[PDB]
């Protein structure tokens, strides 16, 4: 812009992978699964040989599983560490992740929402011990995602792994007294699927597995759509089953739960532990909505990210969302149900808007000490480090 | 050459140039303010948003009309409009050429010096004046003489009329207007059963409140017969989903004008208040009202309105007494119209004060004129 | 045969009987049913639970409350609690009863229907009485004068009144109350660093928010304090020992009342709101309702809003006016006991509507016959 593409960055600080680059680069330029691990044991046998190499970050400690003790100390995929963090850091300034310095240089990141922000501030305060940069810049996670397109109003929301986010928005302005998130996704949901998994007799010890169920959420996984008519042909049919090769080489045997995992979503009672779940969650949402906005709601509602880029399910959600509303609110109108004009609101660039989400304000901000907080306004103990 | 020509009043400002025989432009004399956030600011947006400026972006603000009793507050805000009404309205200079003005009697009056002094050193039309709208009521009327009734969003005035002189004390300016009704009418919701209150539910209990509402013609049995067969009540879709089929309170509110003592309230009947205007009138006079009743002012495009009024100015009225009904199309706007009419009359130049008049005079120069 | 005493309002039951002067007892109005399997069916407990029995044993259940307008009801297993807080709190069916009841203003029309079909057509009651339930309070303190500014846990109001004359235009329902207060109070404290929490937690921050909590004093110097201070610190205990330093807490929502603004809102602070409250109330006597005030209420032990009170009374208090807001002990209790001075009266026995009534009218009796 008014200066190099180098010494500005943008980076996803996300759970399942960290998405970074320089400002504006093509895609978050390198991705890695947000991994770490330092050296224990795996092997009980004579193999291996390496040499090569201890600790691990990323991409590089993929292979290793308890060669490393690896770790991701956490909750809700928010961190209870400073330091291996610092390692990881301390890794991605190579080419590695990125090829960079920071004092000279500035950065775009983001916060969660009630962020008990005093440690943020002690990492700060670390981040100015050390990566010091010029300038800086930080903002609620989901607001980031408005940046493409300029957008002003729906709900904002997000899932993936570790967490998914639901913030009611309105010119912009969250409505935050009355905002939601819900503090989980795919990982546990993992642990619930496994625990299917030992009835079968695959009891095979998660410590060395969980992950296993990764490789094919992410490769491969799905929705259907007619998905009640699905459960009548699942058990009626029997032969609409699946299975693959756990790559070791063993195919085992897979029915629904491949994306019945899923109904834990909207019947979190499914692990006993109740819950009417996300979409009469989605319901409450849209009756607190006020008429106008539920209105516009029926095609003006926002989503993010690769765990949006997701088959069938959107589809049996509005299938869905025509019901409650006709039951509960029409009690029994149905004459405009199309007439309330309803198009999809999940496009391919959710994708790359994990980070090319954030490059967009930074294509108009790089020159704006409006926007760069700074070094010097914890260096000041400013009550925060912003213009 | 023109005086700019207007119907300046409650609910919509709406303004032209005398020669035409309708305002030229019409927005809604509304502020709109962002109270509460809308926090993507840089979007290049204000914290006051005159009339259909608050009509559009409503999808944020949360609004008021700054009118206390029917009378102007805030000219700080107000002025915006003004402004607006070049900016975007009907653009040709207030320092251009003439502009009519109107108000109507009775005041905490030193309201006018604020008034006057920004009429000329904010806008500054090189002359300009301080009236009362009944005049262009009655010339669209096609009158010099008769009795006159500005029904309108934010005030009422019933006014008898002598030739240019005035029938003073028997001028009903009244509190009333086509905006109270919405207090009674947001209130029926809460035992009809609902989730409803805002400022902006109070905007719409305004639609039916034009639309489907009327005023009773015989509402003891009106209210027998809807209570009894609730057929007497019309559907109408409401886009929150609480939605509705109205009647007894459809015409219940506009009867309550007639009938409203029970919750406390220190209310007479509208229709023995207009009487009382007759009432303080003479039968050296009175005939001269019946024979000219002409209606004025935002309500009265209304159904049942002039039915039930004749009913009831006939029932209270004497003998001679022809009810003559004048209800002509754009009644509404024969303040308009009639506006042009009067301001088409030369003679309005040697009435305008100069800014050097207001100057020279001190603004005082047009209050003293009470007979 | 005979007639009974409580409290039936939204949050706590106060069961009594006639010629006591305090409930029998106290308890939540709590029922519900196992949303987790009670699998081992009857292993030790119930199929269904109510009040301090759910509470004994909550997490199996999916537990209940009533009432919003045009936002939440339940009408029906209100049963559930009755014929049991009945047959066996009272250890009697109302079957049986020449009965107390109450209610409040501008229930949805039919309310009142879903109440007496039930009392007659079901609970089969001989002969009864609705009322308003601050008049209790009133036959206990026998004010004249003064505002019943409320909230219990379920709603609130203000009730001007004088001289007999309860304000009929002028006494107000509002939705929010104790209530309310907890969720918000909620949404923080995993800042404190509490990461924990659940609607089957919000269970103890509906509690110390009333065993210590105090509303503010003034709560700008309070928190420049706090934004500095740690001195506060009158501490809380989780479940088996963990204190949670706690006690700057112990106030600081208590400002949202006089700004809803914290909460975004529409809605002026509780003080702005009543005083726009007494414009809608007597012009003349806003002379003499500030020497007119004293405690009833379940609510008004609360502590730190009382000066409060009579300190924001005053900010806005005219001269000439004296400040009188005063706190009686058991003002928590007197509309019960209020209740059984009421049962000392054979006309409020002659006030009852019989099921003969909900017969001989038809059902049509009730919104023309109860208090």
């Amino acid at each position: 812009m008014d200066s190099q593409g180098r010494k500005v960055v943008v980076c996803d600080n996300g759970t399942g992978f960290v998405k970074c680059g320089y400002a504006g680069s093509n895609f978050p330029e390198h991705i890695f699964p947000a991994l770490v691990g330092r050296p224990i044991i795996r092997s009980t046998t004579k193999v291996g040989n390496i040499e090569i190499k201890d600790l691990m970050v990323g991409d590089e400690a993929s292979e290793l599983r308890s060669m490393l003790e690896v770790n991701y100390p956490m909750e809700n995929g928010i961190v209870r560490n400073w330091d291996d963090m610092k390692h990881l850091w301390d890794y991605t300034f190579g080419p590695e992740k990125l090829n960079i310095d920071t004092r000279n240089c500035k950065i775009l990141l983001t916060e969660p929402p009630m962020n008990p922000t005093k440690n943020r501030e002690k990492i700060v305060e670390v981040m100015f011990e050390t990566y010091q940069f010029s300038g800086v810049y930080v903002a609620i996670q989901a607001v980031l995602t408005l940046y493409a397109q300029g957008l002003l109003t729906g709900v904002v929301v997000d899932s993936g792994d570790g967490v998914t986010h639901i913030c009611p928005v309105y010119e912009g302005f969250s409505l935050p007294h009355l905002t939601r998130r819900l503090d989980i996704a795919g990982r546990d949901i993992t642990r619930y699927l496994i625990k299917l998994l030992l009835l079968r007799g695959y009891a095979f010890n998660h410590s060395a597995d969980f992950e296993t169920v990764r490789m094919i959420k992410e490769k491969l996984c799905y929705v259907g759509y007619n998905i009640e008519q699905e459960q009548k042909l699942a058990l009626e049919t029997t032969v609409l089953v699946e299975s693959y090769t756990l790559p070791d080489g063993r195919i085992i045997k897979v029915g629904g739960e491949r994306f019945e995992a899923p109904e834990a979503l909207f019947q979190p009672h499914l692990i006993n532990v109740e819950g009417v779940g996300v979409a009469e969650l989605l319901f409450n949402t849209i009756q607190a909505a006020d008429i106008d906005t539920r209105s516009e709601f029926y095609k003006h509602i926002v989503l993010s990210g690769g765990s949006t880029m997701y088959p069938g399910l959107p589809s049996r959600l509005e299938r869905e969302l025509k019901q409650l509303y006709l039951e509960r609110v029409l009690k029994g109108d149905v004459e405009k149900l199309s007439k309330f004009k309803i198009r999809i609101e999940d496009p391919p660039r959710r994708k790359h808007m994990v980070f090319l989400g954030g490059a967009v304000l930074a294509d108009i901000m790089k020159d704006k000490d409006n926007f760069w907080m700074t070094r010097q306004e914890y260096q000041e103990k400013g009550v925060r480090v912003l213009e | 050459t023109t005086a700019l020509v207007c119907d300046n009043g409650s609910g919509l400002v709406k303004a032209g140039f005398a020669g035409d025989d309708a305002p030229r432009a019409v927005f809604p004399s509304i502020v709109g303010r962002p109270r509460h956030q809308g926090v993507m600011v840089g979007m290049g947006q204000k914290d006051s948003y005159v009339g259909d400026e608050a009509q559009s972006k409503r999808g944020i603000l949360t609004l008021k009309y700054p009118i206390e009793h029917g009378i102007i507050t805030n000219w700080d805000d107000m002025e915006k409009i003004w402004h607006h009404t070049f900016y975007n309205e009907l653009r040709v200079a207030p320092e251009e050429h003439p502009t009519l003005l109107t108000e109507a009697p009775l005041n905490p009056k030193a309201n006018r010096e604020k008034m006057t002094q920004i009429m000329f050193e904010t806008f500054n039309v090189p002359a300009m004046y301080v009236a009362i709208q009944a005049v262009l009521s009655l010339y669209a009327s096609g009158r010099t003489t008769g009795i006159v009734l500005d029904s309108g969003d934010g005030v009422t005035h019933n006014v008898p009329i002598y030739e240019g002189y005035a029938l003073p004390h028997a001028i009903m300016r009244l509190d009333l207007a086509g905006r109270d009704l919405t207090d009674y009418l947001m209130k029926i919701l809460t035992e009809r059963g609902y989730s409803f209150v805002t400022t902006a539910e109070r905007e719409i209990v305004r639609d039916i409140k034009e639309k489907l509402c009327y005023v009773a013609l015989d509402f003891e049995n009106e209210m027998a017969t809807a209570a009894s067969s609730s057929s007497l009540e019309k559907s109408y879709e409401l886009p929150d989903g609480q939605v509705i089929t109205i009647g007894n309170e459809r015409f219940r509110c506009p009867e309550t004008l007639f009938q409203p003592s029970f919750i406390g309230m220190e209310s007479a009947g509208i229709h023995e208040t207009t009487y009382n205007s007759i009432m303080k009138c003479d039968i050296d006079i009175r005939k001269d009202l019946y024979a000219n009743n002409v209606m004025s002012g935002g309500t009265t495009m209304y159904p049942g309105i002039a039915d039930r009024m004749q009913k009831e100015i006939t029932a209270l009225a004497p003998s001679t007494m022809k009810i003559k009904i004048i209800a002509p199309p754009e009644r509404k706007y024969s303040v308009w119209i009639g506006g042009s009419i009067l301001a088409s009359l030369s003679t309005f130049q040697q009435m305008w004060i100069t800014k050097q008049e207001y100057d020279e005079a001190g603004p005082s120069i047009v209050h003293r004129k009470c007979f």
